[PDB]
Parts: C-alpha cells; structure tokens; sequence
DNA sequence: CCGGAAGGGGTAATACT
DNA sequence: AGTATTACCCCTTCCGG
C-alpha cells in the first residue's frame, strides 16, 4: 500500500479545488465579462439556433445541452444562472429574452426548468458575433466529444456594460454595470489615443462615465467612493433608494419609496421596517404596505405618525434600514488566466486590445476564403475559355480520373480546380452565367485587394472597430438610470 | 395562524376579498406578480390533494395541505362549519387547461363539498379559465386577474342528492360503478 | 360571471382525465406494445440519433428532447421510464441500452439525471426499423411544432415478448412477458394459416406458447391460471422461487433461494422474513443472510435450527412470504383507441395485420420513390442521346430559363425532368457514367416491376413478413428462463 | 443507534471491517451494488459537508452527516475517544475526480483530524482513486476500488502533528489573507 | 407495492460589506 | 446575513389489484 501525507493531500487538492473556482467559476473574464457558465449557456443557446428570429425554446432542453456538452455540472446551477442572465432587474442589459415565471426582485423563486423558455437577445447577438469566423479560440469539452469557445468575440463591453459579482476562495469581486454609451465615449477614446499612457487615458475615461449605472436606478451620493473604485479597483458607492412625501385628506403624509438601492432584497425590507416598528428601533413610523405591483413597480408606503416629520423618518430610514446602502466595489477580473484588479483605463485598454486581436483574426480568415473562392474561380474560368475542348474532353473519357488527368494536362490545372470543374453544372453554361463568372472572380479579386489592404493598415482595423461599436450603441443604447448628486 | 404558503391580501373586510388556489408554487409566484395585491390573495399548493371520498377522516385532517386549505379559509369543516368567518368570499379554484389540473379541481371540489358544503352552496367557489408556469405577471393579470375584465365559473348546486350520488361513484370506492359510468359518458 | 353546475362539471373534468390516462397514459397499444411515453423517449433517442452504431449520450439531453417536443410532463417520470426501459430484471428484452446505475431489484433507487447515459438497443431498432418511410402515421405535437410518430414500426411482437402492466382510472392491465422464440412459430402459424377461424387459432397458438417467461426466470406451477389467461385474458399466474437444501461441516442446513418471482421487492422479502421471525410465523429459521452480489446474482440463504425439516420450512416459506406469488394477469389493451380485453390469439391476429399494413404502405412509398426516380432518369437518358444538340441549345441561351424552354422544345420534357438535366453534374457527360445511367435506369424499371408484384400479390407480403420475423428472431433469439412444472 | 441510511457488511469483527464513505445516495447505490457486502460498509453523505474549523462546536455537533459519520463509527469526539469502540478498522473516502470531490474530501479530513485525530495517527483512514461515480456500474467499479486484491488506496498518514494544524489552521480558518497568500505561491 | 402522473425544500463552502 | 456558483439529496398525493 502506498501513504500520502496529510497536509501534502490536503494543500494539493484545496489547491486544485481553489485554483478551479477562481480561473472557472465565479471571476469574470475581462475580455468577454462572463463567467464560464454565462459563456457556455450563451454558445449552446446559439449554437442551437434559440435566436431572435427564431421562437423560444424551453428551458430544460438548453439546460441540458449545457449539460451534456459543454458544463459538467449539476442541472439547479446552470438552470439559476440562465434565469439571472434573464433578469431585467439583475443586468443592466440582460443577455437572455426569457417567457414564464423568471423570478421576482424579492422572495419568489424562479419557475421549474419545464415552465420557463428562453430565446436569445440582439445584445446576445452581439455577443456572439461572427464566432463561427475562426475569431475565438476553440478547445474541447470535458469529454473532448465537441468544440466550445474560450471566450465570445464580446463586440460590446460586457463587462462594464452589466459588471459581475462573485465569490471565489480567498478572493471576491464585483463589478456595478455602467451605461452603454459612457462606455462607447471612453473606448472611442481608448481607440483614437491609441499611443496615450496609463494616467492620460485613466483621467479620460474617468472623465468619460460618471460613475455606476444601476438596473435598479436609485441614487448615488458623493464621488470619493467611485473616484476610488476607478482609480484603484477598490472603492464603496455609497447608493440610496428615492423616497417622495404624499398628502392624504386628513393631513396624514406618507413616504412613498419607489426605488430601493441594488442587489436590495424585496419583501425582506418590508419585514425589516416591521421588525425595527415591532422592537422599537425606527420610532416615527404607524403603517406599513406594499402598493408594489406589475403595473405601477415598486412603491412602499409608509404611513408615519403625526408627531413626526417627513425629514426625521427619512434619515432614520437611511441610517438605520438597507433604503440606503454601499456596493463595495472590487474590480477583480481574470486576465490571461490570473485574477487581477484593475482601474477603468485598464479594463477600456483589454477591451481594445480584445477587440483589435478579434478584428484581425476575422479579416485572416475572410481573406484565406476569399483566395480559395479566387482561387477555384479562376481554374473554373481558364477550363470555361476552352469550353468546346472541355466538353470534348470529358466526353471522349472513359472515367472521372482519366478526365481529371487531361484536364490538369490541358489547363495547367491543379487538382482541386480540376474537381470543381468535374461538379460544374450544366445550367452554368448559359451566357449570363459566364458573365455571372467573369464579374464574380473580378469582385472577389476586388475584396482580396481590399482585406490586404486592411490587413496592412492597423488604423483601417481601428476604424472597423469603431463603426461597428458605433452602430452597436446607437441601436441598443439607452439612457442612465441612476443620478449622481453630492453629499 | 394561517399557513405560511399563503400570500394574503391588505383588504380586511372579506366582502371584496378573494382567495386564488393554484396548484403549485411557481403558479403561485406568477399570479402573485401579476394579482392585485390589495384585494387578491395566493394560495399555492403541493400538487395532487388527497382524496376525501376515499381516506378516513383521521389521515385526511392529518394531511398538510388540506390543513393549510381549511386555515386559510379560517373556517372549521362539518358541523362546526359557520359561515361568519369566510376570510375570503370569494374561492377561486384556479388550475391549469390539462387533464392532471382537472383532476386536482375535482379533488378539490370533492374535498370543499365534503367539509364545506355551505361554502359550496352559498355560491363563493369559482372556476378560473388559464403550465401555468409558462406565463408571467402580464398575460395572467389581462386574462383571467383582472376583475374588470376576466370571466369566472361559479359553482352551483341543481339538485343535492343527484350530486352525492355522482360524487359517490367517481370518487368513491365502487370501481366497477365508475367504470360503467366512464364507458357510458365517454 | 357563468353558473356552472357541480355535478356536470366533476363528471366532465373527471371523464376528460380518466379517458386521457386510459388511452394515452398507461394502457398498451395492441399493435406497438409500448406506452405513450416509451414510445415517445424510443422515438427521441432514434430521432437525435442515440443509436447503437455510436456512442451513448445523457439521458437528461434525452429526457429534454422528450419533453420539449413530445411528452409535456414532469422529467422524473420519463426518466423513470426510461429507466425501466434499461432494466433487464422489469423487461424481458430491453429497449434501451443505458450506463450508469439504473437501479436494483431490490430498494436501491437508480443515479440522477445527469449520470447515467442512454443509448438504443438492437431490438430498438428493429421497433424503428423504415419509421421514415412512411411505414406508420405521424401527427404535430402538443404545441404543433414537430412530428411524432402514433405507433412504431412494431416489426417483432413486443407487447407479448415483454408485457406491460398498468394501472389506469376504473381498469388496471398486467400482461406476462413471453419467449420471442414462441411467439415467432404462433405468428408463423397465423400468417400461414391466415384463414383460420378463432377457435383454431387459439388452439394453435395455445400449443405454440408454453406459457409466460419473466426476465427473473423461476417457476410456474400448475397450467390452470396461463390457460385460463390465454382464453379470457384474467388468469391468475403462480410463480414460485427456486430454493435448495445444502449441508455445512457442522451438520447444519440452509436453503438458498436464488431466485424469486416477478415483480417481488428484494431487501423488503429479506425484511419480511426477519420481522416474520422476529414476530414468529414461520418457526424453523434460525438465521437470514443476503450473500446475494453482483458476481453470484441473488442469493438468500436462511439457516434452520436442528430440529426442523427443510420441507416443511420451505412449504412455510411458500405459504407466508413473497418466495410464491400470483400473477393476476388481466389482458387488456389499446386496440384503434379502445380499451379492450384479448386473448391470445387475439393478440397475435392484431400484430399480424399491424405487419401487413406497414409491409403494404413501406412497399407502396417505395414504388413512389423508385418511379420519382425513373421519371428523372428516363428523361435524363432521353436527354443524353440528343447531348450535342443539349449542349449547344443550353450555350445559345441568354439565360436559364431560355434552356430551359429550349429543352422542353428539343427533347418535349416535363418541368421536372428539364431541372433534372439542367443540374446535371459535367461527370455525367463521361461515357462510363451514360452507361451507368443506362443501367441503373433498367435496375430501378426491373425494381419498379417487384414492387408492383409486391402490392399485387398478399402472399408475396405474408412472405415478406415471415422472412424478416424470421431474421429478428434468429439476431435476438433466446432460450426459455421459466420453467412450467405441474402441482 | 446507527445511521438511517447506513449499509453495512455481515462480518461481525472490525479488524475485517471497510466503511466507504461516498458524497450521494447515487454513487451510493454504484458502491453497494459491486461491494463484497461481507466485510465492505457502505455509508452515503449529501454532498457539501460542514466546515469543522469555521464554525462553532455546537452547530458542527447539530449537522445531521456528521452525527451520521461518528455513529456510524460509533467513536467519541476529542477526549471522549475509545480506539476500542471503532466499528470499521478502514475507513475509505471514496469521493468523485473532479475538483468538488477533492473539496469534499478536504472538509471530511479537516473534519477527522479536529474531531477524530487518533483515527489518523493509527493509520486507519485511507483514500480511493476512482465526471463522478454515480456513472460506473458495478462491474468496474468493484474492478478498479472495490476488489481489495487489485485495489490501491492511499493511506493518510502524520509526519509532523504542529505543521498539520497549522496548514489546517491556514487552509479553513477564517484569516482569509493567510490563504490568499498561501494559494498565490504555491498554485 | 406495484406505473405512470401532480407538486415541490434544504443543508453545506466561499469572502465582504 | 445575503449576494452567486457549486456539492448533494425525500416525500406526500391519485390510479386498480
Ligand atoms: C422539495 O424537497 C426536496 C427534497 C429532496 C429533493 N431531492 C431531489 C430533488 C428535489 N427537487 C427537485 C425539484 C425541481 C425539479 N426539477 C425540475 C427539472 C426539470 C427538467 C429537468 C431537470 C429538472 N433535470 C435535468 O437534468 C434536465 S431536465 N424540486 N424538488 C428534492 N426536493
């Protein structure tokens, strides 16, 4: 029998164990802003054609693709993840368009896998587009069966646009979203002062976004603690819900909250506000309902003793209840592999660099089909020159081969062109086809001329980039939600 | 004193209050979405409810899900039965289209009709006209939540004799009754 | 608001779900032999291509194509059938070739979802054998998205080879599995004999069938209750295990049950033997051990005190325990939607005429196709003897169209035919690959002339079906488990 | 007073005795069905188990597994430990491949080192080398881990009692630094 | 208690405020 | 305590024989 010792055994494996959960599960990735399960979903949701044109499709079909191919690992957790990526209230921009029950701000849980279908959305398009172009890395599953992408060619920034909480072992992140077209400004910037350094593009950028854009809206108080978080990945955005006074007839006035900061648990700040009512912590305020519906949104009421003051209830509300709160930002995110914390300018500069890396592979392989396409049209052109010779020729053969053998003899033509000339139709031959032909291997030498030259030039890929986040933001942008205001 | 699954309304006079049984909890929370909260109030259930026609009477009151039925309604069950409490004056029995949400309608309105039967025929049990899983707050409140513009069954007693006699042979114990009833009506 | 009167509503509500749960939940189809949701899960894995000539894939991604195309119900109960499919011990022959852990005999519950992985089985296939060609009739799913098939191909008698037993509202169905050996020679005799009355019939296939075979092997005693069945379908089938005697070094004795009969409960026979003796029944016993493993197979051995006879313990041992039981077979079965109790040879006259129907309506799409195929190739070769006037009528045209109408001048050709000949790959204008038009023109005329022998003679049809009962049976043959003795 | 959902074997002595420890009731059913149920105890957990060293010694003693865990093994916990008492003379944690098997056996070694330190300085608690085990059938599954003439098993073993529970302390205390640190050099 | 069906809760690690 | 990834699982009903 062989002894393993015991710290060696349990340093190696709460290693691996630790190692495993921070690279592939909860740290975002700061190219593409999504976890290995966000990423895995998103594909195999694409992959199988659940895309906006398309219908939906249940849920527990996608889970189990998922599951099967691509993410090893049990059905609750992919199932929860594809529901939060579904969540109008969790993202800023959500990647999954879901139909069923697919959960409440606060306590009802998500409807079973059975019940909900979930589609894809134009920002999951996005997401993955042109993936299919040689862009992406692509390695094989656990069983090495199928192809799965490393990371989505991400042509917006998703992991500001939306940001990413996580625990991991030693380690926790959380990344607020932000607003699209803050985002688009600062890597527009990033783009054009391509040659800036860390601390001329740090202060661009901070100049370019505000602060934090939330899903829940709300408010956000001070600068210091978005200052910190954009200049070292560290910081504390202190928010704070909205709250508005309503008179009533017999001179009774009530605050009525209708926006609560984020990641702010629903029917539990109810429960909170009675709780601190029941013991006596809160003094001030007599009735508490939830006029909060599908219809009208969020809107507590809170019916407030006459011996009281609106201002008074208010700022106990602040200092004592979760109606104002901090997100203790942690801007960690996996970069090469390792988990790093990095400033704005630094995530804007991955982004670019991201997307440059995507633009070129795309133009290589456009280009290498492009020459293939050239390629045989130009063998198919040369046989079409000697038509009559051609017919005759493959007439005259006894079989394919020997006509192969005359034809590479006749047109210095390498076998590949060859064999498309064998599988060249009939209906082919007639005139506007031919031109059809010519006109078509002239195009193709037209855009070959035009992908080395983009090739060549670094500032013809800057442009690309540009135009296309351009078009990317003006049709799926939106305005902010939360205000800044001073303390 | 009233069951935990229960999401009760802010109304407090049970003449404009209404109690919605559906039979799960993700129905639940989609009706509980889109209800109005002021008057409407969710019960969710844990599916298939036990059948009262053919269980005694000590395992039937010491199933949960029943319990939870007969609190939430605050009522009791037989004799002490008084119609002064009705929490709600409006039951709205509310199960899927398929064939497994009619047969746990027709548990359940056995069940009502064998403990409740003044509740029956006072008029206060509806039926809903819809998995329920599949839809979100807003279809489900412009079809059938809506007050003003959803239309409900409500339950009626033609002749009481006639109906214990059908009750008897569906949900009794007579299988060689019920099954020349099903060859006759199919 | 609408009044609704109770009693009309509980009759129509409760017939709409008993008529639901008899013809589409758990009652057999007579013809298939398989419930809605085998049916359903056999047809997911044939269509998604879970089939023997590859490897196995999930069973939850199978569970999902299940559910969201065909079967609208809760993932546990089409894994649990699925399940039962795998099970060698529950079926005669198995339907669905599964790995992983799919259960004990005994209390041992079969892995989740996500461990076990399924694939078809030979005897699978033979259930699909030409599903795609038309053999049987398809209809939308629940939501009128996809196809799925009514009834399966059925092409060896799996309602008698493996039983089903159900139980539904107001009837329950039990149907004993059998030896497909012996139902083999009772179809011979049926299709031979197709003109025979039914008294005949059942006298033959009584003679030709010894009785039921479990999967558990054991013992049928007695003739009464299998006759019995065999003529009105409610019989009352008794099993009983195999015990034996043996000897220990200290003089002492224990009987060995190895086996048990059908359906019976392992780990709840051994406890219902520890707490009869422990109450005392069944006095004799000394002790119960389970040597049962998965390199011996079942093995209770109970030792007896010294002063007791082992035919007397064993006799108890019948009378009280699970070691003898009854079948109560009650043969009833879906036939065109109705739920009906069969004799034999009721049985066996149904699957014989579910053979000749899907013989017929393979061999009539076949003619379909094979004179599809001869018009293209009639009117390809009519078109390659005028090949120079082809060729220089498609060169002269502007466009395809042109040749087109030029074609239906030159050759008078149909529309079909003339798209036929305008595809026509430059291959086909080599001389050996005319002279294989030519010749697979006369092979498919000479099989256009079988096929129409086929539809005109029924005895050709009974031939077929004898032969390709005859294949099936010889591939998946098996010798006989359960041994019929007298009282 | 044993656990509910313990199997155990038929020999009657412990020092003949095998308690396979798995994380689910589905590698459960696997392990028993191709164990020698003879001298092999098989004994299903649910998976994540308490954290020992980040948490009170009332809740740790509240948790049902680990109850389940010292019944079966029938010990006492810290001074209350009788070697003699001990129902299975082997006690093999049998987890699955992947890294959350590793995390499992990681918290069931913390675990047996706070509560049972004997259990390991005796040599009694080994380790098996099998995407998890409720995929193996019986068949193989007794080849590879259960047969004992062919199986191979690492035996956890102490070399240096202070080193071990300071690395212990380190690993699953609650001075995440320490471990961040820890982690950042030595992955 | 056997075959399909209905429905669902509850512990645990992981950091950080 | 809760936030999001993970490990993992049980337990009532109906329906005939
Ligand atoms: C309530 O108390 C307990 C106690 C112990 C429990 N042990 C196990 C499971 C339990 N529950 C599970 C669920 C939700 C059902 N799941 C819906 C679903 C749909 C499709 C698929 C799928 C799952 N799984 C795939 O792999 C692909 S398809 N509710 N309870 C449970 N619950």
């Amino acid at each position: 029998i062989e002894p393993v010792d015991i710290e060696q055994e349990m340093q190696r494996s709460y290693i691996d164990y630790a190692m495993s959960v921070i690279v592939g599960r909860a740290l975002p990735e700061v190219r593409d802003g999504l976890k290995p399960v966000h990423r895995r979903v998103l594909y195999a949701m694409f992959d199988s054609g659940f895309r906006p044109d398309r219908s939906h499709a249940k849920s527990a079909r996608s889970v189990a693709e998922t599951m099967g191919n691509y993410h090893p690992h049990g059905d609750a957790s992919i199932y929860d993840s594809l529901v939060r990526m579904a969540q109008p209230w969790s993202l800023r921009y959500p990647l999954v368009d879901g139909q069923g029950n697919f959960g409440s701000p606060g306590n009802d849980p998500p409807a079973a896998m059975r019940y909900t279908e979930a589609r894809l959305t134009p920002l999951a398009m996005e997401m993955l587009r042109e993936i299919d172009e040689e862009t992406v890395d692509f390695i094989p599953n656990y069983d090495g069966r199928v192809q799965e992408p490393t990371v989505l060619p991400s042509r917006f920034p998703n992991l500001l646009a939306n940001g990413s909480g996580g625990i991991a072992v030693g380690m926790a992140t959380n990344i607020p979203p932000h607003n699209l077209r803050e985002l688009a400004d600062a890597v527009f910037w990033a783009l054009e002062n391509h040659d800036a350094d860390e601390e001329e593009t740090l202060a661009a950028v901070m100049g370019r976004v505000k602060g934090p854009d939330f899903p829940t809206a709300g408010l956000i108080v001070g600068s210091q603690g978005t200052a910190d978080a954009y200049k070292t990945g560290r910081g504390s955005i202190r928010m704070r819900g909205v709250v508005e006074v309503e008179e009533d007839s017999r001179g009774r006035t009530s605050l009525v909250i209708t926006e609560l900061p984020y990641q702010v648990n629903h029917d539990n700040f109810i429960t909170s506000i009675a709780e601190q009512v029941r013991d006596g912590k809160l003094a001030g305020i007599s009735n508490i309902e939830d006029q909060s519906s599908d219809r009208v949104g969020l809107r507590i009421v809170i019916e407030i003793k006459r011996d009281a003051v609106a201002k008074v209830v208010i700022n106990n509300l602040y200092k004592h209840t979760q109606l104002q709160t901090s997100f203790g930002a942690n801007m960690l995110a996996i970069v090469d592999g390792v988990p790093r914390t990095l400033r704005l300018d630094q995530l804007i500069r991955y982004y670019v660099d991201h997307q440059l890396d995507v633009i070129v592979r795309r133009t290589t392989y456009r280009l290498r089909k492009a020459n293939e396409r050239a390629h045989i049209l130009r063998g198919l052109v040369k046989a079409l020159d000697a038509l009559d010779e051609v017919i005759a020729l493959i007439r005259a053969s006894e079989t394919v081969d020997i006509a192969r053998a005359g034809l590479i003899e006749l047109l210095d033509i390498d076998e590949i062109q060859a064999q498309a000339i064998l599988d060249m139709q009939l209906r082919r031959l007639a005139a506007l086809e031919r031109q059809r032909i010519i006109d078509d291997l002239a195009k193709i030498e037209a855009e070959i001329a035009d992908l080395e030259d983009i090739l060549a030039k670094p500032e013809r890929q800057r442009g690309i980039v540009r135009d296309e986040l351009a078009e990317i933001v003006d049709r799926h942008g939106d305005d902010r939600r939360t205000r800044i205001i001073a303390i | 004193g009233l069951p935990g699954k229960l999401a009760d309304c802010r109304s407090t006079d049970p003449r404009k209050s209404e109690l919605y049984v559906v039979e799960g909890d993700s129905a639940g929370g989609s009706a509980k979405s889109g209800r109005d909260s002021m008057f409407q109030a969710i019960l969710p259930l844990r599916g298939k409810i036990i059948n009262v026609e053919k269980a005694r009477i000590d395992r039937v009151l010491k199933n949960t899900e029943v319990q939870a039925i007969i609190t939430a309604l605050g009522t009791g069950i037989h004799d002490e039965f008084d119609i002064g409490k009705l929490r709600y004056h409006k039951i709205v029995l509310m199960a899927d289209a398929d064939v497994d949400g009619q047969h746990i309608s027709t548990l359940l309105l056995t069940l009502l009709f064998r403990f409740m039967r003044p509740l029956i025929e006072n008029g206060h049990v509806f039926l809903a006209q819809p998995g329920l899983g599949e839809m979100d707050a807003k279809e489900l409140w412009e079809t059938t939540m809506d007050p003003s513009v959803r239309v409900l069954r409500q339950v009626t007693l033609d002749d009481a004799a006639a109906a214990d006699e059908l009750f008897s042979i569906l949900m009794g114990e007579d299988v060689d009754a019920r099954r020349s009833f099903i060859t006759r009506n199919a």
